[PDB]
């Protein structure tokens, strides 16, 4: 039973918000892994029609500020304004305070705006999940996961997509913290990519991955283009040929 | 039906005939308009003996000559006794004198109904140049003089043995022991001082507690 | 039939009590008072290895002298300590005094009440409780229904497994076991510790000593003490 | 005009004149300069004494209902900021009030000048009106923090005594409070010429 | 039906809106009127029920002045017909503060039935439960009147009558000769017409107020009076 | 024709239901069985006849036959009993 | 409510119902060439009585951003009136950069008021945007409810499934001069009942000199031959 | 019965239903009647008690010195109209220093009441008011009902089995210009007596007068200011 | 252009055992011309409190509506009268509800309090007020106030015994200081208007001064 989206349940469920959020697997696929001197995103890309000409050049990854980027898995309605808010306080911190804006704060932000819309008023629910990397001052590298129900938390390698449980257990089965490096998240966030997504062998098209890195006193979030990623491809190929053959 | 402003086919608009209805969830309360003063029994009717008995209070002094027991949503009475000390100030405050009952009453009735309908029962008690008085203000924003009321889940077994027990001329004395035998017969447990409120108005005197568990001096000979 | 912020044919709200039922999803919250200490626990038990615990943030200050704790939903948990962190740097701005626990706990049960009331705004399904030093010495704790109302308790006891854990502070709330800081936290312990496993780390909780500032215990100072619980229920044969 | 209020260890002394005027011509000698706030609160005219007795009724019942909202007496150094921020949003609207309020709270007597311009600091002792400058003289010569109360009415008489002597626009009637833990009293109102009478020695 | 005739703003299946088709029943239920146009004015006339001896002289009249040369002759939901009446007065008098001289009954009557069109536009508010007449005479524009519906638009009319029984009253309006009859004939043929129509056949007895306006009355729509018009209602019986 | 009600007992309808009632069972009226009519507004017959099985489930819960004695008991469980009515 | 709204669990349901509508009749096929891109559309009017010069389907929003719709006309007017005011907004905010594909990307973006602050009913009609102020063309179709998805062909018709089979299996390709816009009269001839002609076709194209709806004659005359 | 349940929608049949239940609300309410005369006005109305030791309400509301009203049903929205009508008339008193007509504030009132009747979300205001005024053409005695629809009445009486108080009245109201004002309040109680059961009886208590007339302000007589008018009664329950 | 102007006027109020006297001349003028002889400067408001309005005779006309109106109001919303200390206290938050633009007037009221004593409050054009024995406001404060006080309060006399001021004899003072100051100040004279209130009620008699 639904209704108006200021409801409750018998039992005392927010049945709109959780159907939502379930929702939020459904569909998009994008995974974060936070490792020392840089955490990258991987993004799943569903729609890949020769007709396209990929000019965006980013459509699932989206830079909001110069030491932090977004991956939304919701619809894309709601994900365009959603990144755009989220931009829009980002640049207002750094108007205010002359300084880049904390991780934390910029999420608990615009978790508080989707809060404000699933609580207040006969207004939807803001039916996107979207995950953050990022780097600043007091915590260095950060990754947070924020869902449809304004309930952000502070991860370090977890998915948001379709397969997500899928996802999140082959990083649970091949994650080690402290001796991660950027090449092995590479690796790893090929890997489970590959996991997820049943054909093997993923182009280096359906797949679009960003790294953000510090250089010397200044933030790099680059985009792996397309000889890059499929480099890293085969390696993964070489490294699963020798494991496969080494038996 | 449903709606809050529809009225009913037969003569009386609904949703406000169920928030009338919300002193039944309420606690009992019982007011007796005396010439000696007020006297104002409520229950705190205590759940756990973890809660402070201080912090359950039924029973708000609105100003120095004004009394108010609340019975049913307390955080409605919250609002609506806020309401009321701000009006009370503000004509003290316009007119350097002491507002009249009747008229704090009348306000808080007007603020009643203006949001859905609040659902607390009122029984205001305060001393006047027309000697002590009590009134009755019913969630439905009305309100009416009484000398004797009971409110609250058993509202209608206290009034109906405050109809007998009263009389035109008792004094303060008699009112709360005739006040606290009525409510120990209402209630389930007794009338222990951790458990029971009591509110005394006076004309000569601000209405403070009653003694502060040094009130078993009553309860004793109850 | 009808399931929206109006009076239902019996009374009640029926809206209002949904939200006080959901204050039951969430994590139990243990607190009590002393004269010498407020502490006051949470025992989350779901950490992945994935996640940072930094941020679960169950428990949370507000102006150094008061510490509020979750039940039940935790985006509308964090909006109401956002807005009551709010008002107690407008009450230091405006009435030089610091903050009282007794303040703060009313401006949190207005704004409930105000959300409950009229049909726009959800009344806030989040059950708090408020611990802390007063000005005037004395530590004082406040539980908030999530309707509209505050209730100064020795005992909070609020989240699942709250009518258990409630039975059993008032069963034994001793003052004679309160008295100093270790037997007040020993106490608060072996209360909050039957609660579920309770089994290796799941205890969380907070400290907050007369005029210093919110202390968050120590996972192995929280081990120390639960050793100390069992030495106690040993040689009890 | 010209009030005057020090604090000691047996508690708040407030003299205040009775004397308003409007120009050249004086309005009256026997106005009550000393406004009774609330049984332990008192507040002083000076400049528009219209805007002071307003702001202060204002501020009374501000803090009763502050006192009836939270069960306990409001603090002084509270109420104090309370009336400079009601104050200041009329900041530079033209209204001219100076006030020194007094009492006495958990941590002791306390006593704040609120200006219309914005000045809100606490402090010993403060003098207001146009004789204030000839009162802060004798106060401070006669002034201690270990003074008897008895020394204290003496030294408030005679400074507003002489405040009224050397000034144009202060005179009559020489009112007198003692601010103490139990709240303040009435202490006494003596006429300046009685007051030249008995001082003439 | 069912579910299309709800709220104004929903359209029926074929085209039609149902809530402005009930409201025309209120007025076709209420009591009747007439209004016609004599050769140099226009005369009013309208019987109204007293439900009840204990109402003083004729109170809550069908008739209205909303202007000092227009007058208005409604029938239907009464409460609603005194709105609109004072919502006609304010458009008069709007208009001559703006641009002068006397509101024409025609822009009136146009400007009246758009405000009643845009009340029955919409869905939060209802259409009017009243339909009217408005005459009014000048030297310069003759004599005019002009009929409202509760949804529909003014039109021009020699004689008009809206009420319980329109076409009984019509079939004699048409029988009468207009157009050559001065206006008092007029008045005692209006009070015929009203007396021919049904009064106490299955209703209590009727009061019989009529307006006039003219060049006898140089405009200055008013009352005819009621003291020389007896004689008119007595004409009328006989 | 001749409609009629009533299903109104007051205090007088009620304590002779009482006595009635009280024909059965071991009771006898040497209780103040008033008191419980006052206690209970407009409690019908039977719900009389429930408090009065209710003294007789207490008494045997008791292990005790005797009821005419058997007064204070009586009052102890119909009062407990109408509480439990009124709010279990 | 007032907004996109009507979204059940995992469903758009309004937006979906939207999405059906917009399938209308009216193919108004969009292929993105190397020198430009061409956005040519079908104006099969209900008898002779109607005219086609008197209402168009292509409009130039700007000085080089032409635009092509589909279902839903009345409501694609409106659109288009808030895209030229959109754009004129922008151009006079950041004045004169000649914005045409620097903005049709933009353009684009702020089609946001076009669906996501839908107005109780969301707009009925899908657009294809072409602009080529860059030195490369652009191709861009917002929906009821999406945004850009920088198409390089694509058709909105009754047919639109099988016009884009036809222009994927004629091989849109990335070589193809400005003069693709024969390929597109030829999709446009799968998804077309009748003879076309000058009038029953409208054609607009955006090279890199600007945008131009071609007349009558340029149509018929690359008609001809077909 | 659908058409039934809004105040805006229209039922086929014709009226709407919406304000044909509001005119119920004051058919479920105290009796009161109100009669004019040559010189003067009188109101007598039904005070109900809810029991013997509250009050016998309120009723015969004051609005100004030549103004006087009476009000039956609901009444949550009808000090709301007394409070607009005191407003209107000091308006009058304020702009132009004459007491406002009677008519004119009938004509407001109804005015202002209409809007409700058609406004989404508003319910009509259903109170019968018996509005006892004394403007310059003598005085006057008005009658609004819920549907916005006042009248104007020699005597007029409205609440719960008002009819016989209605037939009485029109069986008498020949002989109620040439009365003297013990005469007509007279006619007034005995009019109000034959509305209740014959149990029920004029009591000192139960009862309110108010007369407004030429020499003579409104004043609201009872218990002791009624004795000499209750006088005489002529009691024939 | 300027929105006040000096219209003249003045009134003055005693507080006697149990008399209010409230006395005030009828003479409006403005510049060098007189309006008329017959303009009150009293106002009953109450059977128990007579307010005296001096200065702009706008404000003191509106001042005085918006007082019988608010009197009104509490009347019904309170089922009783003003006391005299309460419409003085409601005329003090109107005055200052209008400090940045003030009624530029003097008002003083005269009545009888509930203990039946003459009470009589002196009002400042901004709102300042404070109960006195006698006080007197308009353009001839200043040589009418001097007379009343020294007489009434038997300052700067010594060997005299302060006997309390029968009606007469306060009559008698009114009458003397107004004919006293009618002729020094051209804004006084041609009549004089005066209000005794008491139990009874008010009791006004009208008196003809110069007619310059």
């Amino acid at each position: 039973y639904d209704s108006r989206t200021t409801i409750f349940s018998p039992e005392g469920r927010l049945y709109q918000v959780e159907y939502a959020m379930e929702a939020i697997g459904h569909a998009g696929t994008c995974l974060g892994i936070l490792a020392n001197d840089g955490v990258l995103l991987a993004a799943e890309r569903r729609n890949i029609h020769k007709l396209l000409d990929e000019v965006f050049f980013s459509e699932k990854i989206y830079k909001l500020n110069e030491d932090m980027a977004c991956s939304v898995a919701g619809i894309t309605s709601d994900a365009n304004v959603l990144t755009n808010e989220l931009r829009l306080i980002a640049q207002r911190y750094l108007l205010q305070y002359q300084e880049p804006i904390p991780c934390e704060q910029l999420v608990t932000a615009l978790c508080d705006i989707k809060q404000a819309y699933t609580q207040f008023g006969g207004k939807r629910p803001f039916g996107v999940s979207l995950l953050y990397i990022g780097w600043d001052k007091h915590y260095g590298f950060q990754l947070y996961q924020s869902d449809p129900s304004g309930n952000y938390g502070g991860w370090k390698a977890t998915c948001i997509g379709n397969n997500s449980a899928a996802a999140v257990s082959m990083l649970k089965q091949d994650y080690k913290e402290g001796e991660m490096t950027l090449k092995s998240a590479l690796a790893l966030a090929i890997k489970v990519l590959n996991k997820t997504m049943d054909v093997s062998k993923l182009s280096a098209e359906k797949v679009e991955i960003a790294t953000l890195t510090r250089e010397n006193g200044k933030t790099v979030i680059r985009v792996l283009k397309q000889k890059e990623v499929e480099q890293l491809i085969k390696k993964h190929e070489e490294e699963e040929a020798k494991a496969e053959r080494e038996k | 039906d449903r709606g809050v402003n529809t009225f009913s086919p037969e003569g009386r608009l609904f949703q406000v005939e169920y928030a009338i209805e919300a002193i039944k969830l309420g606690s009992t309360a019982i007011g007796i308009q005396t010439s000696e003063g007020v006297c104002l029994a409520v229950e705190k009717r205590i759940t756990s003996p973890l809660m402070e008995p201080s912090s359950i209070e039924k029973i708000v002094e609105i100003d120095a000559h004004i009394g108010c027991a609340m019975s049913g949503l307390i955080a409605d009475a919250k609002t609506l006794i806020d309401k009321a000390r701000v009006e009370t100030q503000n004509h003290w405050f316009t007119y350097n004198e002491t507002m009249t009952v009747e008229s704090v009453t009348q306000a808080v009735s007007n603020l009643a109904l203006q949001s859905r309908p609040f659902g607390v029962a009122l029984l205001f008690g305060g001393v006047d140049e027309k000697g002590p008085q009590l009134f009755h203000m019913d969630p439905s924003g009305t309100f009416v003089q009484c000398d004797a009321r009971a409110i609250g889940s058993a509202s209608e077994g206290a009034q109906s043995s405050l109809q007998e027990v009263y009389h035109k001329s008792m004094t303060l004395k008699e009112a709360i022991k005739s006040s606290l035998i009525i409510l120990k017969q209402v209630m389930e447990e007794k009338l222990n001082a951790t458990n029971i409120e009591l509110a005394t108005v006076q004309p000569g005197q601000n209405f403070h507690m009653f003694t502060k568990e040094e009130l078993e001096e009553v309860i004793k000979d109850i | 039939d009808r399931a929206i912020t109006v009076f239902s044919p019996d009374g009640h709200l029926f809206q209002v009590e949904y939200a006080q039922e959901a204050v039951k999803k969430g994590s139990t919250a243990v607190g009590v008072r002393g004269r010498d200490i407020v502490v006051l626990g949470v025992e989350k038990k779901s950490v992945a290895k994935l996640q940072d615990e930094r941020t679960v943030r169950k428990i949370c200050a507000l102006d150094d002298n008061v510490c509020m704790a979750f039940a039940g939903l935790t985006a509308d948990a964090r909006i109401v300590i956002n807005r009551a962190r709010v008002e107690c740097q407008s009450h230091r701005l405006t009435v030089e005094d610091p903050v009282t626990v007794e303040y703060i706990t009313r401006y949190i049960a207005s704004l409930k009440q105000r959300y409950t009331q009229s049909n726009g705004r959800r009344p806030f399904g989040i059950s708090a409780l408020i611990v802390g030093f007063d000005f005037d010495g004395t530590p004082r704790l406040y539980q908030t229904d999530p309707s509209g109302t505050y209730h100064a308790w020795k005992a909070n006891a609020i989240g699942r497994g709250a009518k258990s854990v409630r039975e059993f502070l008032e069963k034994n709330y001793t003052d004679e076991a309160i008295e100093t800081d270790d037997l007040t936290i020993k106490l608060v312990i072996k209360a909050l510790l039957e609660v579920v496993q309770s089994g290796g780390k799941n205890i969380e909780l907070a400290v907050m000593r007369r005029d210093q500032s919110l202390k968050i215990l120590n996972p192995e100072e929280i081990e120390k003490y639960v050793a100390e619980i069992e030495k106690e229920k040993e040689e009890n044969e | 005009t010209t009030t005057l209020a020090f604090k000691f260890r047996h508690g708040v002394i407030v003299a205040a004149d009775s004397r308003a005027t409007a120009g050249a011509y004086i309005a009256s000698q026997t106005v009550k300069k000393v406004i009774e706030i609330n049984p332990y609160l008192l507040g002083t005219m000076a400049g528009g004494a219209a805007d002071c007795s307003f702001w202060e009724r204002l501020l009374a019942r501000q803090c009763r209902i502050y006192e009836l909202r939270n069960k306990e007496r409001i603090s002084v150094a509270a109420a104090s900021k309370l009336l400079a921020n009601m104050v200041y949003q009329y900041k530079g609207m033209g209204l001219s009030m100076g006030t020194m309020i007094c009492g006495w709270d958990k941590r002791g007597p306390g006593l704040y000048y609120v200006d219309s311009e914005g000045n809100r600091i606490s402090g010993a002792t403060f003098s207001v009106g146009s004789g204030s400058v000839y009162a802060y003289g004798v106060m401070d010569r006669g002034y201690s923090y270990d003074l008897e109360v008895e020394q204290a009415y003496d030294l408030a008489r005679r400074a507003i005594y002489q405040a009224t002597y050397r000034d144009a626009y202060s005179g009559g009637a020489v009112n007198l409070y003692h601010v103490r833990e139990d709240g303040w009293i009435r202490v006494s109102s003596d006429n300046v010429a009685d007051l030249h009478e008995k001082y003439s020695g | 039906g069912t579910g299309y005739d709800l709220s104004a703003s929903t359209f029926s299946p074929d085209g039609r809106v149902f809530q402005v088709e009930y409201a025309m029943k209120a007025v076709e239920n209420s009591s009747t009127a007439i209004g016609i146009r004599c050769k140099d004015g226009v005369v009013f006339g309208v019987e109204k029920l007293v439900l009840s001896k204990l109402y003083e002289e004729g109170s809550n009249k069908r008739l209205f002045n909303v202007d000092r040369h227009v007058g208005m002759a409604v029938a239907g939901l009464l409460a609603d017909a005194r709105s609109l009446a004072d919502i006609a007065r304010e458009e008069a008098s709007n208009f001559r503060s703006n641009f002068g001289y006397n509101i024409p009954l025609k822009h009136l009557a146009d400007r009246v039935a758009m405000y009643v069109h845009a009340y029955t536009l919409y869905s939060a508010v209802r259409p009017f439960g009243c339909s009217f007449m408005l005459g009014s005479y000048s030297v310069n524009d003759g004599a005019q009147l002009y009929m409202i519906d509760p949804s529909g638009v003014s039109y021009g009319y020699w004689g008009c009558a809206i009420g319980k029984a329109r076409q009984a009253a019509k079939t004699e309006i048409e029988k009468l000769q207009m157009k050559e009859m001065t206006c008092r004939d007029i008045v005692k043929e209006v009070a015929k017409i009203i007396y021919i129509v049904h009064d106490e056949v299955k209703d209590k007895a009727f009061e019989l107020e009529l307006s006039w306006v003219g060049e006898l009355t140089n405009g200055r729509h008013e009352i005819v009076p009621k003291d020389i018009r007896e004689e008119a209602e007595k004409y009328a019986k006989e | 024709d001749r409609k009629i009600e009533f299903s109104l007992p007051d205090l007088e309808g009620r304590t002779h239901i009482f006595k009635i009632h009280a024909r059965s069972m071991s009771v006898e009226r040497d209780i103040r069985f008033e008191l419980l009519a006052r206690l209970c507004p407009n409690s019908t017959g039977a719900e009389i006849r429930s408090v009065c099985t209710e003294a007789g489930m207490f008494a045997i819960r008791a292990r005790r036959k005797i009821a005419t004695e058997k007064d204070f008991l009586e009052a102890v469980n119909k009062v407990i009993k109408s509480y439990a009515k009124f709010s279990a | 409510f007032s907004l996109t709204t009507f979204s059940p669990s995992g469903k758009l349901v309004q937006i979906e119902y939207a999405l059906a509508a917009v399938a209308g009749g009216a193919p108004s096929v969009g292929i993105k060439a190397a020198n430009g891109v061409v956005l040519a559309t079908e104006k099969k009017q209900k008898s002779i009585l109607y005219d086609e010069r008197s209402v168009h389907k292509v409009e130039p929003i700007t000085k080089h951003i032409g635009l092509v719709y589909s279902g839903m006309g009345p409501d694609y007017r409106v659109l288009v009136h808030r895209a030229r005011k959109l754009a004129q907004q922008y151009y006079l905010v950041y004045q004169e950069p000649i914005p045409t594909a620097q903005l049709v990307q933009r353009v684009a973006s702020v089609m946001q008021e076009y669906t996501q602050s839908g107005g109780v009913r969301p707009f009925g009609v899908s657009l294809l945007i072409c602009g080529w102020n860059e030195g490369r063309p652009y191709l861009f179709q917002s929906d009821p409810s999406g945004a850009y998805f920088a198409w390089k062909a694509t058709a909105m018709g009754k047919n639109y499934v099988n016009g884009k089979t036809f222009l994927e299996k004629r091989y849109n390709e990335d070589l193809e001069l400005e003069d693709a816009i024969h390929t597109a009269i030829l999709t446009l001839k799968e998804s077309f009942e009748g003879q076309m002609t000058e009038d029953n076709i409208e054609v607009g194209i955006c090279n890199e000199a600007g945008f131009r709806r071609l007349t009558p004659t340029e149509v018929k005359d690359y008609l001809a031959a077909i | 019965n659908q058409y039934d349940n809004d105040v805006t929608v229209w039922s086929p049949q014709g009226r709407i239903h919406q304000i044909e239940y509001a005119m119920e609300a004051v058919k479920q309410g105290s009796a009161t009647v109100g009669l004019k005369s040559k010189t003067h006005a009188v109101l007598v109305a039904l005070k109900r008690a809810q029991s013997e030791l509250a009050a016998h309400q309120k009723k015969i509301l004051h609005v100004d010195n030549h103004i006087g009203i009476s009000i039956a049903g609901l009444t949550a929205d009808a000090r709301l109209l007394c409070n607009f009508m005191r407003q209107e008339c000091l308006d009058s008193r304020f702009v132009f220093d004459r007491p406002l007509p009677v008519s004119r504030l009938v004509s407001l009132i109804g005015s202002k009441t209409q809007i409700p009747t058609q406004r989404y979300g508003r319910r009509p205001y259903g109170v019968g008011l018996l509005i006892a005024g004394y403007d310059d053409m003598g005085p006057h005695i008005f009658q609004t009902c819920p549907s916005a629809n006042y009248f104007d009445c020699r005597a007029m009486s409205i609440g719960a089995r008002s009819q016989s108080a209605r037939t009485y009245l029109e069986r008498h109201m020949s002989e109620f210009m040439e009365c003297n004002l013990n005469e007509l309040v007279k006619h007034g109680l005995r009019a109000l007596r034959e509305t209740l059961p014959a149990e029920q009886d004029l009591t000192t208590k139960n009862v309110s007068i108010g007369i407004v007339g030429k020499d003579l302000e409104f004043t609201i007589y009872d218990d002791d200011d009624v004795s000499p008018f209750l006088e005489g009664l002529e009691e024939r329950p | 252009f300027s929105p006040y102007v000096f219209n003249g006027g003045t009134i003055l109020a005693i507080a006697g055992e149990d008399f209010a006297i409230v006395a005030s001349d009828t003479r409006l003028s403005e510049g060098f011309s007189i309006h008329t002889r017959d303009s009150p400067k009293c106002y009953k408001l109450t059977d128990k409190t007579v307010i005296g309005c001096s200065g702009f005779h706008g404000d003191c006309l509106t001042l005085t509506k918006i007082i019988e109106a608010r009197l009104k109001m509490y009347k019904h919303s309170n089922n009783k009268a003003m006391t005299t200390g309460a419409i003085a206290a409601m005329l003090s938050t109107i005055l200052y509800s209008r400090r940045f633009f003030p009624y530029y007037v003097y008002n003083i009221i005269g009545g009888l309090d509930e203990e039946g004593k003459g009470a009589v409050y002196s009002f400042d054009p901004v709102g300042s007020y404070q109960r006195d024995s006698f006080k007197a406001g308009g353009s001839a404060s200043a040589m009418l106030q001097p007379l009343l006080d020294n007489q009434v309060g038997f300052k700067n006399m010594q060997n005299v015994e302060h006997v309390p001021l029968s009606l007469d004899r306060a009559m008698r003072l009114v009458k003397d200081v107004f004919i006293s100051a009618a002729e020094r100040d051209v804004y006084t004279g041609d009549a004089l208007r005066i209000c005794i209130v008491t139990k009874e009620g008010i009791r006004e008699e009208t008196v003809s001064l110069r007619k310059d």
